[PDB]
């Protein structure tokens, strides 16, 4: 069953308010009066036993007019050293993130954030030197 | 399979429309309807044309249709994202009801708003009706004419 954008994003709004069980990822509207439901905030808690452990990462997610047919745009506000994240802008390179590179219209903001969290868990990312805690991009 | 009930309701909407209401299925999505309701005569919304969207979820008709105002409107029953507070869209839905009932109910909500529920607009309508009506008229002029 295809859910059109304007109803899908209201579903994702209610799911984000409900949240996932353990708070390890979170999402919501940047402006809870944004009729276009376009700009969202995301939150990822750095996974344990990695150089991200315990750090709180804030993100910006944009669901454009053709979402969920087209993938959303994602940007880290909190500085993070991780494959696929530009080290001066925080923008996420879709080619580098499988859920975005192979986007399907059943995916969601939740799925994107969970995938990024799983990727910080990977051998390639988990030992990357990180910037001083708290830093952000210009 | 697409439920026969949805096919028959769609045919009925095309054959016998509700006066003052246009309702057409989306070319790409048989569960998705584009609706236009004319502002009722003598209401604060007179002269306006209001766009709504309607969606029949998986479990329709056991679950209610979902409906969203898309045009900015000032009304006790419509929140800032266009969600509609109407009992038959929540607690009081039943498969005895149908799309045409929902559309007629929303038109009726516009024609003669009843502010008892609870939100800032309903409160204004109760205790400062003149200002609420003027604001609804202003927003009709601003957002429901072009």
């Amino acid at each position: 069953v295809k859910v059109p954008r304007n109803f899908r994003l209201l579903e994702e709004l209610e799911e984000g308010q409900k949240g996932v069980g353990d708070g390890t990822v979170s999402w919501g509207l940047e402006d809870d009066e944004d009729m276009t439901l376009t700009r969202w905030t995301g939150m990822i808690i750095g996974p344990p036993r990695t150089n991200y452990e315990n750090r709180i990462y804030s993100l910006k997610v944009e669901c454009g007019p053709k979402y969920p047919e087209a993938p959303p745009s994602v940007r880290f506000v909190t500085k993070i050293n991780m494959n696929g994240i530009n080290n001066s802008s925080g923008m996420v390179d879709a080619r580098s993130i499988p859920v975005l590179a192979k986007w399907q219209n059943s995916y969601s903001i939740k799925v994107v954030l969970q995938e990024l969290r799983r990727l910080m868990m990977s051998k390639e990312n988990m030992k990357l030197p990180q910037p001083p805690e708290g830093q952000t991009y210009n | 399979g697409l439920p026969r009930r949805i096919i028959k309701e769609t045919q009925r909407l095309l054959a016998e429309p509700v006066p003052g209401i246009k309702a057409e299925p989306d070319e790409s999505n048989a569960r998705y309807f584009h609706v236009v309701i004319a502002g009722p005569q003598d209401s604060p919304f007179e002269g306006g044309t209001f766009k709504l969207e309607l969606f029949l979820p998986e479990e329709y008709p056991m679950a209610a249709p979902k409906v969203r105002f898309m045009t900015k409107i000032y009304h006790p029953n419509v929140d800032k994202l266009g969600r509609i507070c109407l009992d038959i869209l929540k607690d009081k839905w039943s498969p005895a009801l149908q799309i045409r009932t929902v559309l007629l109910s929303i038109q009726a909500l516009l024609s003669a708003p009843n502010p008892d529920d609870a939100n800032d607009v309903a409160e204004q309508w109760k205790t400062n009706e003149a200002q609420a009506i003027e604001t609804a008229r202003a927003w009709t002029r601003l957002y429901a004419m072009n």
